């Protein structure tokens, strides 16, 4: 609190000085730039010809040509002349063409995919590491399997042969499978692409094998990388029609995965991380190793583990030092992560009704008896069963 | 940690905001990307603007029609999707303008300036073929009989068609690959491709079937034609249960999609002209789950056996996997191989690798015999169980 | 796709008389005249335009049509019925005499060594159509590569009969 | 064909339990309600008939509550159709046990035996389990006054006040709230019975035609099972007006 | 349901081919025929040290002179043993001679394939059995070991092992054992393959061994006598 | 809510039959808060950003987040399909399950959630 | 300075320095890229390697690029070496002066190389702690974590859960610099602080050395 | 036993869909732990679901199959309540038990019941109309040798002898929690076995000794089902003890 504060105040102030110093450089201070670069720009823009019509640079031919596809609608076989070199152009990028007669002027700009924008979500877990404790042994494993062959090459090189190519995170929700993928990805800072399994089965047919191959192929280009496939139970569970359920849809998606991961087309040291809450839906071929390598199983929380699982939920909320953990272990046990989330939410819910804007032991206790009953009730009790 | 997380959250927020302004503002600051060697090229570039032959428009020649009255007529499809008929190149050979060949034609005059390298006629077929690596026999377990037939059938007629003439048969049009999965079939397939110096083109059956059927038909035909241009090639169709599944068509299911794509492939197998020395290799679980209709046995030739490793058989794969790897061991390859039940090759291969991951856990950096012993017990249980559907009731 | 049929036949009508070879007829001979939720909807229309082109408008009796099927459990009944396709030529599965006759051609092509004891080779084979005759000769040649030798013999030709009959089938049982 | 369908009657479903058993409970919900209440010197059944019609002739005055025996009574909660078969099985079992036993039939004994038939169908025979939960009221010496509840699931329960049929969750609590363990006598209990029926119905307004009330009261040497005539129930419908005040107060 | 009449074009049932995979997850059984007896070895499957080897067995008596050790799916073995036990005892009253090891194996073998999706009775099934049984006993023709399998075939064998890997456990047994040899060497040969194929290793409560000599009754081994056979693995 | 503890509202289920003026109260608070009340009646009619559900989570969230706050009022009438009622019991209910689970977990938006 | 993170940062920096002028920059960068010397540095070397193989035309540039690839090294089972004494994090620059001078002056001369040779400093991979009167020579398991939940700790010990690293197993700098000896349940405290110091570690042991642990 | 489809069709997994589905059906009959003593073999069950308008007899997972053999049930899952499907296995089991008393009149053997049950489940497979089972039973009873027996059976058809076993809410999990608690003293002391059963049930259920009903059975005396009230007295001490072993 007070110990932190002097340094915090200083960091914000160091950053202020940094902002203010930029303004003086762009406006007044020049030495190599001068009036001279201003004129270089004018002279280059007029020769270059504004508007510049966008193209995409697929590949460069060394003889003073390039093969461009103009983005207007009809492609052109241009020359590489005027303010760029063959090597200065880079593949899969957006380039400037002279509008009057198309020769490729150059690459200032890069082209991002339309696909990647939607898929992508930023890397960082909202529950900090070493506070996703509780099955603490398990948390370590993912750091070893996906993160490590990319972070540290030393062990792998001495070990020899093929590295890992995935992990599968499975078992009851609430043991934090999403938080783990995000941690390793954060650390490496490998582009984290994220798609829910339900996108694999949508109304249009063959979208599933299509999305998954494009997603991977994009991961290889933007490599090293982490692909997260969140909650692949949907394949069978969902259908918009007869064609969208059933064997053709289920097979095509599974079949694509098999070729993509270790098969002919392969992948680099790009890892796929799969979250699944049921491996009942998943086959023995995607639970096969060497395209999954170590599988991580989370079991139901143990009596001692349950106290550590409860702490994580309590940390996101307000920090308890007045909750009796024994009462929770005594009342229910060998119930999911999801049950510990259920006790927490219900306490917050009763406090909300009063307009009490805290949770205390009292809110946890009052809600706790109804929640245990409620767990059993969630699955049918019928008339009187 | 509730009070501690807010402090940190605010401090980042402020520093992050300020950054937005600095980045935008600095930019590249009115510089030129080309630098000094392109200055001479600017002067050229201007001459070209005056010129009518620049810019060229890429197109493709769709069809050859003669009613010649100047110099040979060709109909090309422009990428604004207007058809135009153009004529023989200004100085280049007529033998460079062909059907399914790419050509550069003038934007302002529309006559063939220069022909270009061929193929861009399908959009989809170009997408369906993917990257090619090579892995060698060392890396793929076993020197067994099952391994040996793959080479003899694929490598020998394509490498030397001479041998196949001597016997008095043609080099296979078709070749069949069968064996249950998790045996390293794809791995073995990559390994023969390097030796033969026969290009392998990998293909996925899941791309072929699509919502409206017909795309997969044109794709398959175009795909055979491309391969036909290549000499001593293999079209390897991986993971197919479209061109690979059961023969049956429901008539309101995704089964329609399968049946069009299979049906063109039958036409291709025979060919418009035969396919002596061209191999298509197809992977199926076993030949009894493959069509009796797409399988018209004379053309397909040999069926190459691969089978699920035996207890002896897995003893053999495990020495290759271990030897390739860098490992320090005291315990032997046979013991651990007998330790495994009959299941798949894949569990037994993972042991060799898992012993290396236990070494990092153990706080070594290379494996030891105890890591090895630990790996068999966990691995046999893990991969085999906790998988597969819990129903085989009410399916077709 | 349907329009293309109409145009393609029109092309044949100009050129007339001509023979239009149609390889296979489950894609312009689907059995179905009622369907929903499938790619079979477009496939049914190409098939229906075909029925119309055969119907009488003259110069299209001049032009001929060959259509082929390996099935009957997906043949379109109208196209089978006359007045679309007048002739119905059946090809049966080779007779005992015929099976020996085809099979003789194949052994002949191969380096001379399965032309000895040819009566025995002719008899033992069962349910061989033409495809199976070619299938045995190539599989026999394969066995000569296994040995590592350039000499072929009658015995390999015999092992092939068991090995391929358009199936895996190795002729074996799980009893004892 | 028959091999391409599902109904998961004898076959277990992904649930671990059959569809047919769970569905039967839904049918019971939108059909007329039956409750049994405990008194100190008798037991009683009160039921809502399956007839929502405004005109009944009373051809059969058992259209919900049927008196099986001179020692027993039942109610129907569910479909009247599956009840018809069950009613005939009950007149035989109830009298057979009595021929032998010479003692008023135990409420528990009857239900467990019956529940066994309900489960027999769902498990085997390829028949669905009856869409009727039967509410048994009786008296035997070794438990005392009893009420037992029967399900299509083969579940039985020993109760003192319970209700099954429509809006059952509300109904059992409402019987608990007014009537604790061993609190209320037979006459005052008959009133309580009508009061819950007025509130809970498939279709509102409680009348003589819509209700049938049955008493088990032990008379001088015999246990007497009577279904009350429309006339007597009416005196209870005014009593039920008085009862609403009384629960609150 | 989905076809239970399912033939492949080769000419065998898919369902029978599926039946073996179940055996592979289950328990391990070794039967060896010796001139001097029949020894039967079976996995007890320890998993607590509280499970008592004397009180519970998986070497079980068909007759007082005949034993059977079970492998694969446990439920399935019990149904075959109960019909076989009665057949055997009824045989004894009638003939007054012990039942041949072959005679009992033939009866059980009838049950293995008779399945069909519909028209099923107790003599028929909805899916073929995935257990292989080693019926070992001493009769008047001498000590015999007959082997019955999931395909419902009976074969005479002087050594058979079936378990985690059926073919695997039999290949270890093919290396060691010799046809005609002493009782101790046959008992040693049964234990030795057993630990190597399994995940589990050899103990005296890990496995159960009982030996039938000719001229003896079936004896289930005592705590001490079970431990004596462990010294020679 | 930060003080109360529990994550800011992810799923709030308003359930029960209409005609009690359940929609009307939602409109009232949504207007006052100055969140845009975007009504889904069970339809991917009003997904025009690709026009099929399950991507109606991601595109819809990004637009809503950009011009934030938003209250996405998904009315699950579920009168769609006859083979979407075997996918979740509503075409819309399949979409809603995708959206619910994903959005709870997504980025920092669980106890920083403000697009309800 | 040891500012935060080393997993992402030298790789990222090699890319940006291509825009900036001078081949000498690349050589100076490689100094940061040391840290745990087979952990970060294998990647850093490979990336600069590509661009160096890419284009060359004067002996001068080639000489700079050569300095950058090899200088970065100290690898395969060789310990953590970075400019730092382990114990100091209050320390003043006087060990800096020999490389510092060499960054400031021309590195386009070969002459710069005398001063540049020495950047002599050690951190250790040893976790050999000296007990109260045991004086033990055996190593000690530790837990490492990148970040903290408190400023109650700022003497660089984090919780004993986290991710475990071993005894005689690579000690790594920022984003994994903080080090506790995992053994709070065994009630042992370092007297001499743990980071993988250059100093011979010392503990007051109320339970001796903990063995290895899997995780 | 009449249907028109097969009850199960085989898989290449080597599992029976109906037996696994049955295992969940028997965890409907909630959690049951039984430990074997020197002279009192004791089992106790989870939930009596008391509301003091009910009877305690009707919900029981403790069923008397004979007056010297008794059993408590479950296996694995976490699924909803229902006594009834489990109750049906009891009704078969009780005939099976009683037919043996006719055959052998001395206190009937545990072994007989378990074996009959494994075979009974396979048999139901064969009939197309018959619903299979897959359960675990904690068979308790005595021999004619007077020695204690506690046996347990599994859905896999396999029965084993044990000194303590628990079933319910993860069969391996409640069983392992007992493995810790077990010591050599426990089984001879009469007092100690009772505390083991109550610590296992106390884990999954709130406020036991109202949701802990246990029966002791004896060598000379038949089944005694204890009142809940005397069990609650134990639960209070024992819960103190339960935290200690953890």
């Amino acid at each position: 609190t007070q110990c932190r504060l002097k340094l915090l105040k200083l960091e914000r102030i160091k950053d202020y000085l940094l902002m203010e110093e930029e303004f003086i450089r762009n406006q007044e201070q020049m030495k190599p730039l001068e009036e001279k670069q201003e004129e270089e720009r004018s002279k280059v823009d007029d020769l270059r010809g504004t508007p510049m019509s966008v193209g995409t640079l697929e590949e460069i031919i060394d003889d003073n040509h390039a093969i461009v596809s103009t983005s207007v609608g009809s492609e052109h076989y241009v020359s590489i002349l005027s303010f760029v070199d063959k090597d200065l152009l880079e593949p899969g990028c957006s380039v400037l063409l002279n509008h009057k007669v198309h020769a490729v002027i150059g690459v200032l700009m890069d082209d991002t995919d339309p696909l990647v924008t939607v898929m992508k979500v930023e890397k960082a877990p909202q529950e900090t590491y070493a506070d996703i404790g509780g099955l603490d042994n398990q948390i370590q494993e993912i750091k070893e399997s996906v993160e490590l062959p990319l972070t540290h090459p030393e062990y792998y090189e001495e070990m020899g042969i093929k590295p890992p190519k995935g992990v599968i995170l499975y078992g009851p929700p609430g043991t934090g499978k999403t938080l783990l993928a995000k941690a390793v990805a954060n650390q490496t800072s490998a582009t984290f692409l994220r798609v829910v399994g339900s996108e694999l089965i949508q109304k249009y047919l063959g979208d599933g094998p299509k999305l998954v191959r494009e997603l991977f192929r994009v991961a290889e280009e933007h490599a090293p990388s982490i692909v997260f496939i969140d909650e692949i139970d949907a394949i069978g569970t969902k259908r918009y029609d007869s064609n969208s359920g059933g064997e053709r849809e289920i097979q095509r998606t599974m079949l694509e995965l098999l070729n993509q991961l270790d098969g002919f087309d392969s992948r680099g040291d790009v890892k796929v991380i799969m979250a699944t809450n049921r491996i009942e839906t998943l086959d023995p071929a995607l639970i096969r190793p060497g395209r999954i390598d170590r599988k991580i199983e989370f079991p139901l929380p143990d009596e001692k583990t349950k106290k550590r699982i409860f702490q994580i939920h309590t940390s996101r909320m307000t920090l308890a030092d007045d909750v009796t953990l024994d009462d929770l272990i005594m009342a229910k046990d060998d119930l999911s992560g999801a049950d510990i989330k259920a006790i927490c939410t219900e306490a917050g819910l009763m406090a909300l009704r009063e307009r009490r804007m805290k949770v205390t032991n009292e809110d946890f206790k009052k809600s706790k008896e109804n929640v245990l009953y409620k767990k059993q009730e969630g699955t049918p009790e019928g008339l009187y069963l | 940690q509730s009070t501690y997380s807010r402090q940190i959250k605010q401090v980042e927020d402020d520093i992050q905001q300020l950054l937005k302004k600095i980045n935008e503002l600095t930019g590249i600051k009115e510089s030129d990307t080309g630098l000094a060697p392109p200055a001479l090229w600017d002067l050229a570039a201007d001459k070209q603007t005056l010129q009518s032959e620049q810019p060229l428009q890429v197109a493709r020649c769709t069809k050859i029609i003669n009613a010649d009255s100047e110099d040979p007529k060709y109909i090309i499809n422009v990428k604004q999707f207007a058809k135009f008929v153009v004529d023989l190149s200004d100085q280049v050979a007529p033998t460079d303008i062909e059907e399914g060949m790419r050509v550069g034609v003038d934007r302002n005059k529309y006559q063939i300036h220069i022909p270009l390298p061929p193929k861009i006629d399908p959009t989809v077929t170009m997408m369906q073929v993917e990257e090619k690596p090579d892995v060698t026999y060392s890396d793929v377990g076993g020197c067994k009989e099952q391994i040996e037939k793959l080479r003899e059938v694929v490598e020998t007629p394509l490498l030397h068609p001479e041998r196949f003439v001597n016997l008095g048969i043609e080099p296979p049009k078709g070749v069949l690959l069968f064996g249950p999965p998790g045996t390293g079939k794809t791995l073995c397939a990559r390994a023969v491709a390097n030796r033969t110096d026969a290009c392998f083109i990998p293909v996925i059956g899941s791309e072929l079937v699509q919502k409206y059927v017909g795309e997969g038909a044109r794709m398959v035909r175009e795909l055979f034609e491309m391969a036909r241009t290549k000499k001593a090639c293999l079209i390897f169709f991986d993971e197919i249960d479209a061109i690979g599944g059961a023969r049956f068509d429901d008539g309101a299911g995704g089964d329609n999609e399968v049946q069009r794509t299979m049906l063109e492939l039958i036409n291709q197998l025979d060919g418009f002209d035969p396919r002596g020395n061209i191999k298509v290799l197809m992977a199926t679980n076993r030949p009894d789950t493959l069509d009796p209709a797409l399988m018209r046995p004379g053309r397909l030739d040999r069926k190459i056996e691969f089978s699920l490793p035996d207890l002896e058989g897995r003893t053999h794969i495990f020495k290759i996997h271990a030897r390739s790897m860098s490992v320090e061991r005291d315990i032997r390859f046979e013991l651990l191989a007998r330790l495994c039940p009959n299941s798949t090759g894949a569990e037994i291969r993972s042991v060799c690798t898992e012993a290396g991951m236990f070494a990092i856990r153990a706080r070594r950096k290379i494996a030891t015999e105890k890591d090895f012993l630990e790996a068999v017990n966990k691995v046999i249980k893990s991969y085999a169980k906790f998988s597969a559907t819990p129903r085989y009731m009410t399916y077709n | 796709g349907a329009k293309l049929v109409r145009d393609a036949f029109a092309l044949a009508k100009e050129k007339a008389p001509s023979i239009i070879f149609i390889d296979e007829l489950d894609a312009i001979g689907t059995k179905r005249f009622d369907s929903e939720k499938a790619g079979d909807r477009e496939v049914q229309r190409t098939m229906l335009e075909l029925l119309n082109q055969l119907d009488g408008f003259q110069p299209n009796t001049q032009v001929k049509v060959i259509a082929a099927t390996n099935r009957v459990d997906i043949l379109d009944p109208a196209l089978l019925r006359s007045g679309r396709l007048d002739r119905k030529i059946e090809f049966p599965m080779p007779n005992e005499e015929a099976r020996a006759r085809i099979m003789q051609i194949h052994s002949r092509k191969m380096n001379v060594s399965p032309d000895v004891n040819y009566e025995e080779l002719a008899r033992c084979t069962d349910d061989f159509n033409g495809a199976q005759c070619k299938a045995v000769c190539v599989e026999a040649g394969m066995i000569a590569l296994r040995r590592g030798a350039t000499e072929l013999t009658h015995e390999d030709y015999m092992e092939g009969i068991l090995e391929v009959q358009a199936k895996k089938k190795a002729n074996l049982q799980y009893y004892a | 064909m028959s091999r391409r369908y599902d109904s998961r009657t004898t076959i277990f479903s992904p649930e671990g339990r059959l569809y047919q058993v769970e569905y039967a409970m839904e049918a019971i919900g939108h059909a007329g309600t039956c409750l049994g209440i405990l008194a100190n010197d008798g037991v009683l059944l009160a039921a809502e008939r399956r007839n929502i019609h405004k005109l009944l002739d009373e051809v059969f005055f058992s259209e919900k509550i049927y008196k099986l025996n001179e020692d027993m009574a039942c109610s129907v909660a569910g479909i009247t159709s599956d009840a018809n078969v069950l009613t005939n099985e009950l007149r035989l079992i109830a009298q057979r046990y009595l021929l032998q036993y010479q003692e008023p039939i135990p409420c528990e004994q009857l239900v467990t035996a019956l529940c066994d038939i309900k489960q027999a169908y769902t498990q085997f025979g390829g028949k669905r389990p009856f869409g009727v939960s039967l509410l048994y009221i009786g008296w035997d010496k070794h438990y005392g006054f009893q009420l037992y509840q029967s399900d299509p699931s083969g579940n039985y329960g020993g109760w003192k006040a319970t209700c099954i049929g429509n809006n059952s969750a509300a109904a059992v609590s409402m019987l608990k709230q007014d009537y604790k363990e061993g609190e209320m006598t037979l006459k005052s209990a008959l009133a309580l019975a009508v009061k819950v029926l007025n509130k809970t119905m498939d279709v509102s307004k409680l009348s003589a035609e819509k209700v049938e009330i049955a008493t088990l009261t032990r008379e001088n040497g015999k246990t007497v099972i009577r279904v009350l005539k429309q006339k007597e129930v009416e005196q209870l419908i005014k009593k039920h007006e008085e009862e609403e005040a009384k629960a609150e107060r | 349901d989905r076809g239970v009449n399912t033939f492949s074009p080769e000419g065998r049932l898919f369902q029978v081919e599926y039946a073996i995979e179940g055996h592979k997850l289950g328990s391990t059984a070794i039967g060896i025929q010796t001139s001097e007896g029949v020894c039967l070895a079976v996995e007890k499957r320890i998993t607590s040290p509280l499970m008592e080897p004397s009180s519970i067995e998986k070497i079980v008596e068909i007759d007082a002179h005949i034993g059977c050790a079970m492998s694969g799916l446990i439920a399935d073995a019990k149904t075959l043993i109960d019909k076989a036990r009665v057949e055997t005892q009824n045989h004894w009253f009638t003939y007054n001679e012990t039942m041949t090891v072959e005679s009992v194996t033939q009866a059980v073998s009838n049950l293995a394939l008779q399945f069909g999706e519909e028209d099923a009775d107790p003599g028929a099934m909805s899916r073929p059995f995935g257990v292989a049984l080693l019926f070992g006993g001493v009769d008047e023709k001498g000590p015999q070991l007959f082997h019955m399998d999931p395909s419902g075939t009976f074969v005479q064998c002087d050594a058979r092992a079936i378990g985690s890997a059926s073919e695997g456990a039999q290949s270890s047994l093919q290396e060691v054992y010799h046809k005609s040899t002493t009782l101790k060497e046959a008992i040693k040969s049964s234990l030795i393959i057993l630990k190597q194929v399994m995940e589990e290793k050899l103990n005296a409560t890990n496995i159960e061994l009982a030996t039938v000599q000719p001229g003896q009754n079936f004896h289930m081994f005592t705590k001490e006598e079970l431990e004596e056979v462990i010294k020679d693995i | 809510f930060e003080a109360l503890g529990i994550a800011q509202p992810k799923g709030v289920l308003l359930y029960g039959p209409p005609g009690t003026g359940k929609t009307l109260l939602a409109r009232a608070v949504a207007h006052h808060t100055d969140c845009t009340f975007i009504r889904v009646s069970g339809s991917e009619l009003v997904q025009k950003f690709i026009g099929e559900g399950a991507r109606m989570v991601r595109e819809l969230f990004v637009m809503a987040r950009e011009h934030a706050p938003s209250i996405i009022f998904m009315d699950e009438i579920d009168s769609i399909g006859s083979s979407r009622l075997e996918g979740g019991s509503g075409g819309d209910s399949e979409v809603q399950r995708t959206m619910l689970e994903l959005l709870n977990q997504l980025d920092g938006f669980e106890a920083t959630k403000n697009i309800k | 300075g040891e500012p935060t993170l080393r997993r992402a940062v030298p790789l990222a920096l090699a890319l940006i320095s291509v825009s900036n002028p001078r081949l000498n920059i690349l050589d100076t960068l490689s100094k940061f890229s040391h840290d745990a010397d087979p952990e970060v540095s294998y990647n850093s070397i490979f990336a600069m390697g590509m661009v160096g193989s890419g284009t060359n035309n004067a002996r001068l540039a080639a000489m700079l690029r050569q300095l950058a690839q090899y200088h970065a090294k100290d690898p395969n089972n060789l310990f953590m070496v970075r400019l730092a004494q382990g114990l100091t994090h209050l320390g003043k620059g006087t060990l800096t002066l020999c490389p510092y001078h060499s960054d400031r002056q021309l590195m386009s001369q070969v002459a710069v190389a005398g001063l540049l040779t020495v950047l002599v400093s050690f951190l250790d991979v040893r976790n050999i702690i000296l007990g109260k009167s045991h004086y033990v020579l055996y190593g000690l398991v530790a837990a490492m974590q990148p970040r903290m939940l408190v400023t109650f700790d700022e003497e660089l010990r984090p919780l004993p859960v986290s991710v475990r690293v071993g005894q005689a197993v690579d000690v790594v700098g920022q984003a994994g610099k903080p080090k506790t000896i995992t053994g709070f349940q065994t009630h042992t405290t370092p007297v001499l602080l743990a980071h993988g110091e250059r100093a011979e570690l010392a503990t007051e042991e109320f339970l001796p050395v903990t063995p290895i642990l899997e995780g | 036993m009449s249907y028109d489809r097969a009850i199960t069709v085989f898989s290449p997994d080597g599992h029976l869909f109906q037996v696994e589905y049955a295992q969940e059906a028997v965890k409907k009959g909630s959690t049951a732990v039984g430990v074997r003593g020197r002279d009192i073999v004791v089992l106790g069950v989870e939930k009596k679901s008391v509301a003091k308008l009910q009877d305690e007899r009707t919900v029981r997972k403790i069923c008397a199959l004979d007056d010297n053999v008794c059993m408590a049930f479950a296996v694995v899952a976490s699924v909803s309540g229902l006594t009834a499907d489990a109750r049906i296995v009891i009704n078969r089991a009780r005939v099976e038990c009683q037919s043996h008393r006719l055959t052998v009149g001395d206190p009937v053997t545990v072994e007989y019941i378990t074996r009959y049950i494994a075979s009974l489940k396979q048999r139901y497979t064969q009939s197309n109309g018959r619903r299979p089972f897959g359960i675990s039973a904690l068979i308790v009873g005595f021999d004619f040798d007077g020695t204690p027996r506690l046996y347990q059976t599994d859905p896999s058809g396999t029965y084993h002898a044990w000194k303590a076993n628990a079933i319910g809410r993860g069969a391996k999990s409640v069983r392992e929690f007992l493995e810790k608690n077990y010591t050599d003293d426990a089984i001879e002391t009469d007092d100690l076995t009772i505390k083991l059963v109550i610590k296992a049930l106390l884990e999954v259920v709130q406020s036991g000794g109202k949701n802990i009903e246990l029966a002791v059975m004896r060598r000379d005396q038949p089944l005694k089902i204890l009142s809940p009230e005397e069990i609650e007295k134990y639960v209070a001490e024992i819960e103190k003890e339960k935290e200690e072993n953890e």
